[PDB]
């Protein structure tokens, strides 16, 4: 197969520099010509940078010329982008693609990689704060029943949530993350039977890496 | 004492004993620039640098001789005119390379000071009167070729101007300069991955890629045949004069023979 | 420096219905260097159509794109479920891509009411000295819908947050959370709590409510 | 005043100062077709405009006086006929092209425009005696080629429909379609990758195919052989044909001196 | 009737006009075979097959006439023999090749049947007389490279033994038979890929394989290059000797106007 | 009996059917050379060796007979030389390998023994007249070479030296030793993957790699252009020798023809 | 990176037959002969195919001449094993394996598959039996106390065991099984301090794919 | 054809010594065909020397290669542990590769005694017909250990059942489990059993048992 991954991303702040890299692999790497194109987080495309198969030609929009540098290593088979005085507009998913045609550094991009998130901000990464949503105390019918996990204050977007270490991979809703004062709020649904409920089975598995953070907490019954 | 030296020095000269000396005392210094090497005792490079101390005298007396008997028309044959410049370089790259690099330091040096060496090769090329006699042959091919090889290199100059506004846009590896279009081309005419390396890409993106460079191979082909088919002819028409002329010599020695005794039948009507 | 756009930037279709965006160029270009992608949910975008028309290896023949100088367009025949995407279209010139806004193919199904759920703030969060009282509105469509906040009667929309889900493609329904955040105060002093979800399908809000004097 | 002018003024076009004079006038104005370059300062444009108008000017009255002179034979010298031809596209490409394009407007125009600098390095071949001489040689080659060119032509066609109906149903990047398949015949015959990159590859699918390709490289290397051979030969048998003259002459002013003295001879003998 | 019939149809057939004729006969219905296509119409496949069976009378009467005149010489010209053999068979393939397939069904037949189409277009070689010239020249240079074909064969095929010894144990894809070998050694002798897909790898498992191929490449180009150069010599003895003959003959002229009126001077002493 | 003998005998070996025969004989001796081969019958294996000894006494006889005849003079033509070490190489390879690798066991003697087959194959340039011709043509034609490839491969050495010590710090499996360099360059000169394969990757180092290869390129190539033209010429003197002296003869016929008539004319006067 | 991976294997009875595939991956497979490789149970490596990297030529040691069959897809990048008429003598790990130099089908066998095990016997699938290991009532020192898990009956070899999902990794023997009649039994130690015993932390995990069977049996404390 | 013989087929060596094992070739054969590759446990073989002598790509060079015609040997200058692994010689002729039969490496530890555990059958067993009375001797060294199965006094080994680890590369311990298998009444009528653990550092069996009257 044909196969792109970027890496490098997390958080930048303005001004500041940061290094991505591409690692491709199942094509002669050589014999293509490479971009990088980003998407920011209303989902534009934008293309930042293509460099030729020997890597002599070099190719930049205006908003990027001389703040980036697309690089390569036909040895190595990856692919660079070295950025500079990043700015909170570079704030996208970077992605790795492969042109179309061979020695063609125009066309089109025929395989992408997966992205690597770039997060150019002037706050700082907190840890998530994570809240019970125990049931109202009420109706509580058992034959349904709504409960919630919410994932508070952290800062650096990807947090990642899961209900039970995946066993509940149903009747979930992971709902998109947030900024308030410059920190995410993230929450997530789940509904069950009380055939799982009340008991600490209802276990929200919530991480941060971006602040090393774990933890496991319970939708205890309410009272 | 006095020109009875310089008339028994030319016989030394001139002789075909010192010209076949000097040819293998340049063999054998050539042989010794064999085993110069790296990895080797520190003995064995103080006796090469001795030798090669021995090689370079001697050859300074061969270049002191021949400019004595020639003098001022040793600085006019470019055979000899090369020899001269050879040994001047090679005193300059063992008694002041050093001396020089320690100063002018440059990085070029210690890869361009090797020319001693290099020219000390082709001493073998100047010395043997059958080598000489090839060179000067193939050099003097060169001018009958001038305008042939102006008009090629006026087509790939042409072919260079298309190519790189044609394909350079895009493949800028290839045609992006009127640099990289010269090398390009230069590659197709020696038909070297003229098609699956180049043209054939090509296609994928630009389909008449094949109206550009099929042409091109056409031209470039063609343009070589003449160019080698004028060498034979030319070489041909050097010996074809002599025939010709040997037979005109013939009909006029035939024409003194009979006309010079026609002559006399009209005289020797008198017996 | 060509500029692509896109029309329209949200369309809702159904399966079997015949589909076609368009792509408007702001100059002419060759129609072998257009190109369309389609992008799924966090995936990163596949190529689709090679040149105005040649079909990318696996593209269902259902898919097709017709165009020529400034205009250009992709065409399913009769949509299918896998097809909800965005789609950009590409072009190259001079050393530059430029890629179109997209378009968010959106699969209509029928109305669907929202699973209305509210929760008062779990003591951990009283402990960190304020509270967020949450409510969730589950697999509702459409999309469009409004969330309204009422406390002790006074609404108190100063503090709403929202977060809609994309469609979960198990049955193609929305969901969405809504959130008042409060200090310590502004909870402990009130009593009952209400988000007002009012839907498409349910001009009456369902109200879902709690009292904080029990629990 | 009169044909005065016209008879000195033939005395200036025809002179060898004129013929050299606009050869350097074509080798500038090649050179400053060479600085010519977008990443450049608006005054150097605004120089070497002006510059290029001077030159297009000063080559518009030679081609005046030209046609002045030679009249009705102008339009048909090959090589004046061109260089009128180079003058008028070099005037409509620079003070008509926009007045073109703004109407007719089309995108292979924005390339084509080109041909006006084509044109005028071509120009360097048709100013150059020696240039002129090399072409009209290579051209005058070309009559009789044609025949074994198009038996080539007739040999390509014939293994070019069996390399599709052989081959094409499996390998169509390669014989798919009879252009494909004269395509591939012209890469096997530069012999380009002919056995790794074509022959190996159909071998895996068709063991036999080497049973087509090898007898196919022997006919078109021995018609490329003989079509070479032919061009030698015609070239020496002009040279031959001097040859043969200049001796059968010899032997014709031998005849006379001869055959002058017989007559007399036997006149003389009656004295 | 009568003779008178043959005296007048032969002013026909030897006729440059009727020679013109067919030719031009050739090239339409060479045409015709241009546009049959299997994605067309049932009507121009129709109307395809009466043209098509026009031709085919069209030249049954061109065989016939000619036959009529030359008969049994017809039968001897190996050029009206092949334009004999064509329109046979393309009456089998048009009229008989479906009944013959459908009985004596086989997969070649549907491949081999189109050499009816081939044989038409060779026609085109045997119909032009400045095609058949530079044929029959063609052909009549290859007695003459019989004997160094035969060498290089035979090299080859000891280089073919060697190699397969040498090499193919480890590399049967490209030695492993004699079969194999005789294809890689083609190959390296046309040099394609020669050193960087042959022997290259070779070199990983067989260090001194550049001791076989490189001494391989020098015989086979050494032999190739004198086999060229016999083919020019050749050409040139046969332009030689008829320059030799014409100065022979000028000199038996010679011989003729000088001695037979120098013999009348010792008879004209009478005078 | 006595030297009526070797009067008859010499009739005999001297006769154009001793010298077909003997041809005939290696022919077969060739062909069951083809048919030997591992997977086949003891049987098979048991009749093709007495088959193999049937040839082995026979050419042996041819052998001593040749010797009786030409005696002094067989051990001199270099033709009967070869044909008698081919026989004692084939008697050995047969009656004595394995007394051989039982005592003096090499691992090159497995491979080498068959050089008996490979010289008995040779025989078939020996035997047949036309082949000795060809390579006596072939082999006179290498003194006059030795110049240019004396030439040729001194400047392959210079050139190794630098592209040694210039890319062979780098590209060691291209350049590391002047052996890897000898080989690399002679790739370079047959033009095989030259630019693809060797310098392109050269110049993504070394940029100005092109300003080495391609200077190469065209001095090599212009050697051999002018190797293969001297060859050229070198044909062709030994043709225009033989014409220019039968002109020159009948030339000389003209004079003794005529002269003897000036000659008889002076005393028939007398008359 | 260059990467094979074997696939098929399992059970096959006596005379039976059984195709082996190797994906190939990282290399340009088609300028590569391709070798298979025995690894019997006393651990004797032994080839068994070699084809050459067109697929033109194959060969076999005379064991297998016959019953085996290499071949090659180069468009697939792929290598197949068919084998017929297996034997128990066949019944080893079977790896893919590359040579050394291209085109070079002898040499050396450079880059090594994982392999896969083929078994040729006639016995029948059996699920296994896991029976707890509970220890002697008697020091029970807690400090430490040794737990075992006993898992019997099963016959294709390759069972899988597992503490407590692998939190136990550590102070674990897994000892290689053996053959009762013709049917393999295994067992697994773990030594633990009393800190997680008695209690259902100590979870035997253990799968049988070849009968689909898993089970989770507990180590409860003996009475 | 040509066979390949490695000696020792084990090799107890310990850290920092002069490792040499030796491959003989039943024929004389090129230095160049020769190869080793090392194999750890269950992954599969690697290459290690090409030729008799070239390293392969990572080897340390703590190891060499030395060796021609029919003898060829394979030398670590001083042992480390990661070198603890099964090293196979391999040439190729004619059309067929050979390998050596191996030399394990065994990396030597000091004296370590077995830790002794007994067990006797959980009811689940014995309500499936029968019983397997298990002992343990976890991280022991040597290799080499004595189990012997007594049975009220009497001896009952007709049931024994034996697994041995390799050496864990934890500490390069040993471990073994025993098993008596037993029909359910020679389990029932029968109530104290023991493994006489015997081994080289306790000439004293650890001799731990249980009785069954209790548990």
């Amino acid at each position: 197969e044909v196969q792109l991954v970027e890496s490098g991303g997390g958080l930048v702040k303005p001004g500041g520099s940061l290094k991505l890299s591409c690692a491709a692999s199942g094509f002669t790497f050589s014999n293509y010509a490479m971009s990088w194109v980003r998407q920011t987080p209303e989902k534009r495309l934008e293309w930042v940078a293509t460099i030729s198969n020997g890597g002599r030609y070099t190719y930049y929009p205006d908003s990027v010329k001389g703040r980036f540098t697309i690089s390569r290593d036909n040895a190595k088979n990856s692919l660079y982008l070295q950025m500079s005085s990043l700015r909170s507009e570079d704030t996208a998913m970077y992605y790795c693609a492969r042109h179309l045609y061979r020695y063609d550094v125009g066309g089109a991009l025929d395989y992408w990689g997966q992205g690597t998130s770039v997060t150019v901000s002037s706050a700082k990464t907190t840890a998530p704060s994570v809240y019970p949503l125990a049931p109202v105390c009420g109706d509580t019918t058992g034959s349904s029943v709504t409960l919630g996990c919410l994932v508070k204050g952290y800062f650096p977007e990807p947090v990642t949530l899961t209900w039970n270490s995946g066993s509940l991979s149903s009747g979930v809703h992971t709902f998109p993350a947030v900024l308030q004062s410059d920190l995410y709020t993230l929450s997530s649904s789940v509904t069950v039977t009380s055939s799982t409920w009340p008991s600490q089975s209802i276990t929200c598995n919530v991480a941060h890496p971006a602040s090393s953070t774990k933890v496991d907490k319970k939708i205890e019954p309410r009272g | 004492r006095g020109s009875h030296m310089y008339l028994r020095i030319t016989n030394i000269v001139e002789s075909s004993f010192f010209t076949k000396f000097i040819i293998y005392l340049i063999v054998l210094n050539m042989v010794t620039m064999m085993v110069e090497k790296e990895g080797q005792s520190q003995h064995m490079t103080e006796v090469l640098y001795w030798i090669n101390v021995v090689f370079i005298i001697l050859f300074t007396i061969e270049i002191i001789l021949r400019i004595y008997v020639h003098r001022i028309s040793f600085f006019k044959d470019p055979w000899s005119l090369f020899d001269f410049v050879v040994v001047i370089i090679s005193i300059v790259g063992m008694f002041l390379a050093d001396l020089i690099e320690t100063y002018f330091v440059s990085p070029t040096l210690f890869r361009v000071i090797r020319l001693a060496r290099i020219g000390r090769i082709l001493r073998l090329v100047t010395a043997v009167p059958q080598m000489r006699k090839i060179v000067s042959a193939l050099i003097s091919v060169i001018p009958g070729m001038l305008s042939v090889i102006a008009l090629m290199t006026l087509f790939f100059y042409i072919f260079a101007i298309m190519a790189t506004q044609l394909f350079g846009e895009r493949f800028p590896e290839w045609f992006g300069t009127l640099g990289e279009s010269f090398y390009t081309l230069f590659q197709v005419m020696t038909l070297e991955s003229w098609s699956m390396g180049i043209v054939r890409p090509l296609m994928e993106v630009y389909p008449y890629a094949w109206v550009f460079f099929i042409p091109f191979i056409f031209v470039v082909t063609f343009v070589m045949i003449n160019l080698v088919v004028a060498i034979i002819v030319d070489a041909m028409a050097i010996l074809n004069q002599k025939e010709e002329q040997h037979i005109i010599d013939e009909v006029q020695s035939h024409e003194d023979n009979i006309n010079n005794e026609i002559i006399k039948l009209r005289e020797e009507i008198v017996e | 420096e060509i500029v692509l756009t896109q029309s329209p930037a949200l369309m809702a279709a159904s399966p079997g219905e015949k589909v076609t965006i368009t792509c408007s160029v702001s100059l002419s270009i060759s129609s072998s260097n257009l190109f369309w992608y389609q992008q799924k949910s966090e995936t990163s975008p596949k190529p689709w159509i090679y040149g105005t028309s040649k079909l990318a290896s696996g593209v269902p023949v259902r898919f097709s794109g017709s165009g020529s100088g400034t205009s250009y367009s992709l065409t399913i025949s009769s949509m299918e479920a896998e097809d909800a995407a965005t789609y950009y279209c590409q072009q190259w010139s001079s050393h530059s891509f430029t890629f179109g806004g997209g378009t968010k193919l959106e699969i209509k199904r029928a109305d669907a009411a929202p699973t209305v759920s509210i929760f008062p703030p779990s003591s951990e969060q009283l402990t960190s000295g304020g509270a967020s009282v949450v409510c969730f509105l589950n697999n509702f469509y459409p999309k469009d819908i409004n969330v309204k906040w009422k406390i002790d009667g006074s609404e108190r929309q100063n503090g709403v947050l929202n977060s809609w889900t994309d469609q979960d493609s198990k049955d193609s329904t929305y969901s969405m959370s809504s959130t008042l955040t409060l200090t310590k105060d502004e909870y402990e002093r009130h009593n009952s709590y209400t988000c007002e979800a009012t839907h498409k399908t349910s001009t009456s809000p369902i109200v879902k409510s709690f009292n904080r004097n029990e629990c």
